[PDB]
RNA sequence: UAAAGCUAAAUAUAUGUAGGAGACCGAUAGCAAACAAGUACCGUGAGGGAAAGAUGAAAUAGUACUCAGGAAUGAGCAAU
RNA sequence: AUUUUAAAAUUAUUUGAAUUUUUCUUCUUAUAAUUUAAGUUGUUUCUAUACAGUACUUUCUUAACCCACUCGUCUUGAAACACGGACCAAGGAGUCUAGCAAAUGUGCAAGUGUAUAUGAUUCUUUAAACAUUUUACGCAUAAUUAAUGUAAUAUGUCUAUUGUAGAUUUGUGCCCCACUUUGCAUACAAUACCGGUAAGCAA
RNA sequence: CCUAUUAGCUGGUUAUUUUCGAAAGAUCUCUCAGGAUCGCUGGAGUUGAUUAAUAUAAUUUUACCAGGUAGAGAUAAUGAU
RNA sequence: AUUUCACUCAUAUUAAAUAAAAUAACUCCAAGUGGGCCAUUUUUGGUAAGCAGAACUGGCGAUGAGGGAUGCUCCUAACGC
RNA sequence: UUACCGAUACCAAGCCAUAAAAAGAAGAAAAAAUUUUUUUUUAGAAUCUUUUUAUGAGUAGAAAAUCGUGGGGUUUGUGUUGAAGCGAAAUACGUGAGUUUUCGUGGAACAUCUCCCUAGUGCAGAUCUUGGUGGAAGUAGCAACUAUUCAAAU
RNA sequence: GUCAUCUAAUUAGUGACGCGCAUGAAUGGAUUAACGAGAUUCCCACUGUCCCUACUUGCUAUCUAGCGAAACCACAGCCA
């Protein structure tokens, strides 16, 4: 789309929109992130506050596979399984769904949200938040620890 | 000055010429707006090549019509004459330049029986 | 740099035009590989070319 | 070379070009660092007011919904 | 793309301050016309263009699969209405209906003569004449780049089985075929134009419903793909305006200054 | 010569015509600004104005917020110019009569099963040309991520603007100017 | 299970050769070079390095004859 | 083609009244016309009883009155005794890629993108199109901390934090507004809760 | 040949009309021929107004504030004389 | 202090006047600019300067038109045909 | 003390554009001949149509709408009864970039404005590059080496 | 610088004087016959250097036949 470019509409305007006094020189402020702490310091401090310096210790080789764990919050367990099965677990008070969250692909169960009152539900996960446990037990369910 | 024939008033004649085109051969007369800095014409010094403006625009009721008080329509064969059958008194027909003498006679006779005037009727004969 | 942008990070400070390469032949290679394995399984006379893993 | 050190010329025109903006003057100001032991007590007042009001409304809702 | 180093394959030197000449680089040496001439630079003759074209331009584009399917569905729908097919350029004033479908024996005919006879008997004699007489050598430098002729696009024959239809309807100028399972938007909307005269075999017409969700089959239906929904239930805007419910809502017609 | 602001020409701000070249949306805009012009309904005027808006100003509305907003009046119709998205966090829907520009497939199915129905704006014009018993709703316009970077710059005192960074580890823009231990903080 | 060794495929190919193409350039462009081009020519040398395409369908139609001129040429009632 | 209407004025009749007492006195009662309303209409000649001229339209060239300093550029300031420009033709300069954001359009939406690759009567075009046996990967869906890590009201209730403004809706005084009713977006606050840090306690 | 090295510096930077329209202050800077950042400007968009109001105002009135420049003084202080 | 109930404080000209006051407010992205100069009035250094440095407002720059014979800044007055 | 002259400023009117506004998704009018003919129209495109009011400098800079060029899809065209190009032009249109025509020349291709796609897309300058050509100008100049003459042949 | 001398007249030259801005000993001090296309002053001779220019010769210039460039050039070319 080179015919939509703004330069085309400055075709006979001498300065090409880049100014008559200041001109368009090449790197008049330095290259890349050159002037940080010196003459681009205001830009750096105004838009990237904590840029300079270092904090914390070093993790030499990380291996993110070790600590990878996705989280599902407590208000999505009932939405994990289909609607007619929600209905069928709802009207019947003698059965509860057992959801292996790990199989859907989450490792930890977090506690944000609201479970349905007096609706037991059993959840299997590798990790649980304490509030997630409290809510699951409060609705009459149980948290099963799995690996 | 303004030219007024009938209801058609042409607000200006003698089309604008490019500044300095008179005394430079590389500068064609076709109008270009001069950017300059100290440019005379751009600053609108009196007595030097006034620039076109929107204020010269002809009125839209009589904008595109020819001195015969109708709009021109350029045709390339007899097939493009059909729409003129309805507005034969609002449109005149001009035959395109690259139409042969084969087809020019046909277009002329068809426009004649269609009762629509032809601008360049006596071309190529 | 100017305005509120992410700090630039482009790792193009070396001679990168030498190393640029574009895969104009992705589907051509796909067809060639499919033809080669089809010819292999046609040549080995009905024995599947896959091996059990 | 020598530089024009300073001038306030045209600054008033620049300021008035977009007018002298006035502060928005909102109705509520944050009480983050003002009069503790007073705004804490105000928090307690408001909590009690909501407790009583909500319990009255809940009583009305229960007695109207049976 | 141009040759990589084109225009820059000379010795660089711009001895030009005090020489009363422009500071552009000049080729060295003597005894030849080129000596002392302006070297590489977009303004110089033989100097290489301003931004040499490179093969790593973004030639292709990635199009969302859902958008492509939406476009194909819309092209089929547009081919299904008479006004759009007429406005596209086809001469279908003698067709009985725009979504015309023919018996599956069209997939079996194997002579271009009988293909043209069938096309004429459907009433597309004008279309065939347009396609035949439209063959014309094009203008410009294209015709020296193996692009001599320029034909218009005629009917698109959509078939389910190939028993000779492919080798019977080709060689007719402007006519192209398409298997219903692999129908292509580049053929359905040539040039981005809306509504293409499409001739369906009965089996292909029926298999459209299988392909697009109704009567699902395992290896034919586009899996878990939902036909796009319109944002309006009925586009008869002026009919709903003339409905008496809204006519009662409109208040008295006012007048200009 | 005369002393007038903007040389005497009234200046308006915002959209004047729809940018979308969607034929159905163009028909909808024609119908609804005809309705706005002819009827007195501010309801119709607002709908015509909102049909014109950019995508970022007709944000999606979840079924949860739809139900919550329509909680008190159950017999009226929720009219939202954006799209309606399904909320998995919601356990149960109830009998919703909603007109919207677009419906998600899941949201649509949930509404039909709950027993309500999904309405388009042409149907809304047909049945409720003035807007009786129609509650005009819109989703969160300032909730999108791009707005989290706006406002005071990140680095101004008490600024909540989210910066533009490659990633958010400890070693990415977290040292000097973001904690008292390194020079200042914010 | 180091301080010995071999090993096909998937991989790369601004080279050479041979094919096929192109939303490429169209003789100041495109390779330096559409042609007798890395040629002519320049430099002691390492090296530097061009310009230059188009009658007409057919020259198996390339201008016969006459006049004037030493000739080049010109002119014609002569000629393709 | 449903305001060049209505009226206003005037004229000619007509009704009653008033009053400066009447040949332009005023106010209505009716009728019918006019324009001073409700932006120029009429008459007569000529063009001319021609088919392109000595006329009319137009281009050009010359005069004449008035006016008019070389452009481009740097510059506070250029006609400058500031620089470039003898002339003409052709060529001649914000592009391409990577990566980010904003804006807008489009599709789908708590998901989105099918990557590499595979299949398939597709193999001029086709190096594109078509497809993907019911946890690949990116981004998003949760944040915070150097970090071991921890991780969002809370089961009294499929209710969904609280205010002040506020769009829309509902009724009472189908076209005003004041009371009710509902309370989107958003703004300004207040609350809870999550991570970190303090302080208190600490099996 | 690396190499079309780099240049905060000089020169150039190609169609028309229409609309809006500046700054030559300021802060920091091995900064003073530069830059970043405010300010001034355009475009986009929303919320509003469209109700001869309210918001609003390089304006005044009314009410109330703060000042130590012009003037005045040397006999009121200091300094002179 | 907050909350809830009451009663009611001009609005029919609008809790003083005036107001082509919503041409507002806000948000986003971004250009150019960051050598200035002149006039009136005030003022510092200087013998003084078309000198150097400041304050207010208006201009020149960025701007032509009529006048001042002539003139970037004066007077009138700013510009569609 | 009068009168007069005197602006691109002021006032009235027309027209262009910009901005805003009021409003809008179907039926016969006239004229000329002689009851009948004839001639014009008889409209309805929402970034549209009709009408109203105000306003219009502008460097650097920004935006919109337009005007052109090479090439690509789509459509529908022009060419030996002469295409492209070129020279001069035009009662031509536009405000303007331009567009369109005529004559001449030319002798083989050309356009698409129906919509869109694409870019090596627009020159007065850069002591710009290459090529060609000027005034200077029939001018500067054809100056070291002492020196030539008569007759004849070709 | 002062004193002598040189002249008519001496910012010159030479000989002396020396509290020497800032002389001085192989950074070599002082002096030196011979030598020098080295710098400087004076005298004799000489003469167109000059008073004060004139005449004259060759080769150009100049006119003609022939041949025939270039630098420079925004546009150009009267003044207060």
């Amino acid at each position: 789309a080179t015919r939509f470019k703004k330069n085309r509409k400055k075709r006979g305007h001498v300065s090409a929109g880049h100014g008559r006094v200041g001109k368009h020189r090449k790197h008049p402020g330095g290259r890349g992130k050159a002037g940080g702490l010196h003459h681009m310091r205001i830009n750096f401090d105004k838009y990237h506050p904590g840029y300079f310096g270092k904090v914390g210790m070093r993790h030499l080789n990380l291996l993110k596979n070790r600590t990878y764990c996705p989280t599902i919050n407590v208000d999505k367990l009932w939405g994990l399984l289909p609607e007619e099965k929600k209905k069928e677990f709802s009207e019947n008070k003698d059965i509860a769904p057992v959801i292996d969250v790990t199989r859907k692909g989450y490792f930890k169960v977090l506690g944000n949200g609201k479970l349905k009152h007096n609706q037991p539900i059993v959840v299997k996960a590798r990790y649980f938040s304490s509030v997630a446990e409290k809510k699951i037990k409060a609705v009459g369910g149980q948290c099963i620890l799995v690996a | 000055a303004v030219k007024k024939v009938g209801k058609i008033i042409k607000k200006r004649t003698k089309k604008f010429t490019r500044f300095q085109s008179n005394r430079f051969m590389r500068v064609k007369p076709a109008w270009r707006k001069p950017r300059g800095i100290d440019c005379r014409v751009r600053r609108r010094y009196k007595g030097t090549n006034l620039m076109p403006s929107i204020g010269y625009g002809s009125n839209k009721k009589t904008k595109f019509l020819l001195p015969n008080n109708k709009y021109k329509y350029v045709v390339k064969n007899v097939k493009e004459m059909e729409p003129l059958i309805m507005n034969h008194t609002k449109y005149c027909v001009q035959i395109a330049h690259n139409v042969s003498s084969k087809k020019r006679k046909q277009i002329i006779e068809r426009a004649k029986q269609m009762n629509v005037s032809v601008i360049n009727a006596k071309a190529r004969l | 740099v100017a305005h509120n942008n992410v700090l630039p990070n482009v790792h193009l400070h070396k001679w990168w035009q030498r190393h640029v390469r574009v895969n104009f032949s992705k589907n051509i290679k796909k067809k060639k590989r499919r033809l080669l394995r089809e010819k292999r399984r046609k040549a080995n006379g009905g024995t599947p070319i896959e091996k059990l893993h | 070379a020598k530089s024009k050190n300073h001038t306030n010329h045209n600054q008033n025109r620049k300021a008035h070009k977009n007018g002298i903006k006035k502060p928005k003057k909102h109705k509520f100001m944050s009480r983050k660092g003002l009069d503790p032991n007073f705004f804490r007590n105000q928090k307690y007042c408001l909590k009690g007011i909501q407790k009583k009001k909500k319990e009255l409304k809940l009583k009305a809702k229960q007695e109207k919904n049976n | 793309a141009v040759k990589l180093g084109a225009g820059y394959e000379t010795s660089a030197e711009s001895w030009g301050t005090g020489r009363a000449v422009a500071r552009i680089p000049r080729v060295p040496g003597g005894g030849t016309h080129r000596a002392g001439q302006g070297a590489f630079g977009n303004m110089c003759r033989g100097g290489g263009m301003f931004n040499p074209t490179k093969i790593w331009r973004r030639w292709g584009r990635k199009v969302n699969l859902k958008e492509k399917r939406y476009a194909v569905c819309s092209s089929i729908a547009a081919s299904g209405v008479t006004s759009l097919v007429l406005a596209r350029g086809h001469r279908i004033s003698h067709l009985k209906e725009v979504p015309l479908v023919v018996s599956n024996d069209i997939e079996s005919l194997s002579k271009t003569k009988e293909a043209v006879n069938f096309l004429v008997s459907l009433g597309l004699k004008d279309e065939v004449n347009r396609l035949v007489k439209s063959k014309k050598i094009r203008a410009g430098k294209g015709k020296m780049r193996n692009r001599k002729y320029k034909i218009r696009n005629g009917p698109l024959i959509i078939y389910e089985n190939d028993n000779g239809v492919k080798k019977a309807f080709r060689n007719i100028p402007g006519v192209d075929l398409c298997k219903v399972t692999k129908l292509n938007l580049l053929k359905l909307a040539p040039g981005g134009s809306i509504g293409r005269l499409c001739i369906w075999s009965e089996s292909a017409f029926k298999k459209l419903d299988v392909i697009y969700g109704k009567i699902h089959e395992k290896k034919v239906t586009k899996k878990n793909y939902i036909l796009p929904k319109s944002i309006v239930h009925n586009p008869d805007i002026y009919r709903i305006i003339h409905s008496d419910k809204v006519q009662a809502s409109l208040l008295a017609k006012k007048k200009p200054c | 010569g005369i002393a007038l602001k903007n040389v005497g020409r009234i200046k308006k701000h915002g959209r004047k015509h729809l940018v979308s070249k969607n034929p159905y949306l163009r028909l909808l805009v024609k119908l609804y600004n005809f309705l706005a012009r002819r009827t007195n309904a501010n309801f119709n005027k607002i709908i015509a104005k909102r049909l014109i808006m950019p995508k970022r100003y007709r944000p999606p509305l979840s079924l949860s917020k739809l139900q919550y907003h329509m909680a008190n009046h159950p017999n009226d119709i929720a009219v939202v110019v954006g799209s309606i998205t399904d909320d998995k966090r919601l356990f149960s829907l109830k009998q919703l009569k909603v007109c919207a520009l677009r419906f998600t497939e899941t949201a649509r199915k949930r509404i039909e099963d709950a027993g309500g129905e999904c309405l388009t704006f042409d149907q809304l014009a047909l049945k409720y040309p003035t807007g009786k018993k129609c509650v005009l709703l819109r989703g969160p316009t300032k909730a999108r991520t791009a707005e989290k970077h706006f406002g005071k710059a990140p680095g101004k005192p008490k600024s909540k603007a989210r910066p533009y960074v490659r990633s958010k580890g400890r070693k990415f823009e977290k040292a000097r100017g973001r904690r008292k231990s390194r020079a200042y903080k914010k």
